[PDB]
């Protein structure tokens, strides 16, 4: 599954 | 959105015309970037499932990225109602299909609180990171330096890239450890060798200043 | 609009600058684009009678379009009116009238008696039926709006795949005035408008793939 | 304005740069049109003489309608005194012409209220009637649809004028009923008149497309 | 007189 | 300005953006058209003497204009120290001075005395005396601007009835700082510059008619 | 910023965006004409040293001019610690260098309330001041009437240079009776000359048109 | 971000749209020029790590810049972990544990644990940390992106003084990301690289000497 | 020194 493209935080 | 009063009531507020022009601007000048997330979980703080499915609805194109998103709504609803098989909110509820604004602030103001807003906005975001890892145009494989483009623009397309595969960090730091230095240009590629191991990325753009 | 001051009682608000060039906006620039009705389910929230036909009145063009939408407004109207009757008789001297369909659009009814049948408990949401009135006639309006037909579109020979979709859902939108279009006859319309390769590929996927699946195979 | 304040008390409020920045380029854009009647009184909502006045007063242009409009006003405060002959609001009062704001102001919020804003608000959307009917620029008669027009605009035009002519209910019915389907280029009139009596508009746009 | 301009309501 | 807060009470608030840049924009665009003053009346809603100055300052160009603005404001002032002078001496422990010219003006008086003259019962209106002040000069600068005369107004002989109606009573507001403008010469004047036929027409429909009138004979 | 809440309780406020973009906005466009000075005055209202600091620091040219500013903050507070030898303030706490947003509240809502803010304000305008007579393009002497321009333009300018130069009023007063008649082309001065002394502008204005 | 209601209490709210777009606006045009971390500073006000995060992230380009910036904040987070270590044990049941370097960047702790340390009596600023840190990463960013270096900062032949010295102080800004560059090596500098002119006419001036003295001497 | 900018009030 995808990880997310919230560099910052969580 | 369920915002709080200056009396410290939770009450129901209308949505802006100002968040609504925003989110629809956003999604007609930056199509599917990476971006386009954070900016909606922004627009969105203390929403409802309705004023979710308002943002989502306003959207005139993409009506692709759309259906797929329904799809994987539907998906995270179907696990939501086997996992959790006033009233208890089923999948349809949180996303607001059989569920009305009243019933919707309900759970949300109610003690305990049941974010309803906040799951719903979890699975929306989970729809929209497939849509993004599927519609980025390059793969990271193929994001080489051009022979006279700067080194600063070819690692700006390459952790663009990269943020919009959305992989492990593991994943990242290994693609940034190999692939980052092997693809620049014969020279900063020669003055990057030339650095040494464990560079890190301002030592690396600094030398092909 | 009926709005939540911060001591908790529910005012009457005027109807925003910000909110009447809105709804103008979107009228001039999408015309009678489906994403003009959430659009204006946004912008009209909490809204009396009265609020509803100010952002119609202030429409300026579509005038046909506008007197199609007051047709369907008097038909709901009479079918309120059939449905849900009025005693005509005395009123109790504490309680409130019953809405016709007239008093509902706002057409018969002042804005203090709105605003009681929206604050009243229970509540009776003059605003929202209208609105539902209204919506139905925008849908109608869309509908017939709708530029081509379903059946005319078909995937480019050198087109891609994402693109084509993208222009049949739009296109079915635009012609059923919704988004929930899962059905056999549209999948497999979907399916067989493609172009060939992609079609024997979509066809060896198997049947019941998901729209991720297919557009993942035709990459 | 007058505005209901979060305490219950009804306070009076400055015009917003928003409002009159609104009302001008209303006027400055759409000229005459029907459709600026509608917004006038969207933006005067809770308005006070004095704020109509300001409303009226910063139009540049378009002074031959002005001065109808004054006209009209004064025609509608003769009959207001003629009618009526704490003080006793006169003619004048209303307009805002003879009272100061603060006595309009008690006039407004006084229990029972004597709401002059809404008088002078009536007796200026009057002469705005009267304005909009003399400046039509075509009659419903002249409305004819070209040969290379599409029915849908040959409409649009049809209500557009005969919205800005302002009669009964009936006439405009009648207009509808004959002149419309009489005035089409003589593809759709074959067809309409193929189609029957009493159809709607829904079924003559329907089969002109 | 004039019979108005406001096509919906009153 | 002073503004109520929800509280019931009467409270300073700081000059807003919006209204800055909005009397900024309107003295760029406009210049000195009649329009002007009423937009500004209605921008210096609530103001104190500080926020007129505000307003009046942050004007950059027509520094003439201002000088003469400034020269009308003086005399005004002297007219008020004329006809309404201060006793100088001692003043009651509890009450508050009585204001000069050059206090209304906002150039000799604090924000807070400002404020205490504008809140105190019975009030002492020195932002709507100013502003009259202000008011008087803008006057005289827009009769001054004034591009051409009324005398030099007359209707083109293919020129619609409508448009040199217009640029008449336009050009006469220009020229008088004001839309009051039924005088009988006036009348006469307006009637008089119309082209032969509208002429001869009106000189036919009588005496005393409405310009409603006048306007329909000469479609 | 210190604003007054409607609890009549004085409380801190966050620097607009509004108001950042308007400064922003007017640094850029008029440079350093002298309705900057007035309109930077009226976006500090309420304003504390460090969102003096920041309206400041958010310009982004004109490097010469903030560095001179710079100096003459330094030297205004010099001559503070001079004259002045909870905590008592300092040059260095008044201009924000050495105080910290807490304490500048305290100050200025302390009672007697000490205006740190109003203090730096008064500093800045006077940097201010300074930069904008030493930026006047040109001088007075050299203002004169061009052979084919308006008398109006000539006032114009004759006054905005006046304004930027920035002298006692019986100065300017001294320059407007001589130097504004002398300077005038030809035809409009002998017009002038012709009129007699102790003319009003507008007369002059008058005759010249 | 935690801003104060009329009540007294410090309360959470939204992050604005008009902030985003603020925000990301200055990140396109300004790119990193120095001006942008004032800016910066100035709309992250009152900001939980949360809505540091929020503004972050919605930057669509300069990822690597990005990449650097939380480089930074990792390496001021392993800082904070050192010279602020939290005991692994209980905690009171009144109390509310310790922010790691990991809470304090807002990625390991929730916006109601985030509003506690911020509201908590004594208060810990994790918003006012994490902001510095977060302006160490683009105090860096700034001072690579710098173009040119102070030494290529030469008055021009025909130049005026005053463009010079402009360039010179924007161009040192940007080089230390930094508006207090009074130095007895820069301002040598200063003077050397001006024309030959403007240079004896500086060393004749004296030492010491003001800016505003050296700018009026070569006028 | 300078006179100010303030052509009107203080
Ligand atoms: O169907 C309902 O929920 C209903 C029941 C009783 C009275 C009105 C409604 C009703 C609505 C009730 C709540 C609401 O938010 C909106 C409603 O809209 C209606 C529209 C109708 O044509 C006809 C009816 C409704
Ligand atoms: O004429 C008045 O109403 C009046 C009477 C006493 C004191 C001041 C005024 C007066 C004003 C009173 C109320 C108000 O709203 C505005 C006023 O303006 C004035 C201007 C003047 O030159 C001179 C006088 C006024
Ligand atoms: O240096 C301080 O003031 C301090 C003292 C104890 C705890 C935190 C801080 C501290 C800050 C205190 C207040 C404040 O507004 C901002 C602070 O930022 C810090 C940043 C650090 O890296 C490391 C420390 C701080």
């Amino acid at each position: 599954s995808p990880s997310g493209v919230f560099t910052f935080g969580a | 959105p369920i915002v709080q009063n200056l009396q410290g009531q939770m009450v129901h507020q209308c949505i802006s015309p100002r968040t609504l022009n925003a989110w629809v601007k956003v999604v007609e000048e930056k199509a599917f970037s990476p971006e386009v997330i954070p900016m909606f979980s922004a627009l969105s703080c203390g929403a409802t499932p309705q004023d979710l499915n308002t943002m989502l609805n306003t959207v005139g194109g993409h009506q692709a990225a759309m259906q797929m998103l329904k799809e994987t709504i539907n998906e995270e609803a179907a696990e939501w109602d086997r996992l959790h098989p006033m009233r208890e909110p089923r999948g349809s509820d949180i996303a607001g299909t059989t569920s009305t604004l009243q019933e919707q602030i309900g759970w949300m103001t109610h003690n305990p609180p049941i974010p309803v807003g906040e799951i719903y906005k979890r699975w929306i975001i989970l729809g929209l990171n497939k849509i993004v890892r599927m519609y980025s145009p390059t793969s990271i494989l193929d994001i080489r330096q051009g022979p006279k483009e700067p080194f600063r623009d070819y690692v700006d397309r390459f952790y663009k890239t990269l943020r919009a595969e959305q992989a492990s960090q593991e994943v990242k730091n290994a693609a940034t450890e190999t692939l980052l230095v092997q693809n620049a240009n014969p020279d900063c590629k020669t003055i990057l060798k030339a650095l040494g191991p464990g560079a890190t990325l301002e030592e690396m753009m600094t030398a092909c200043q």
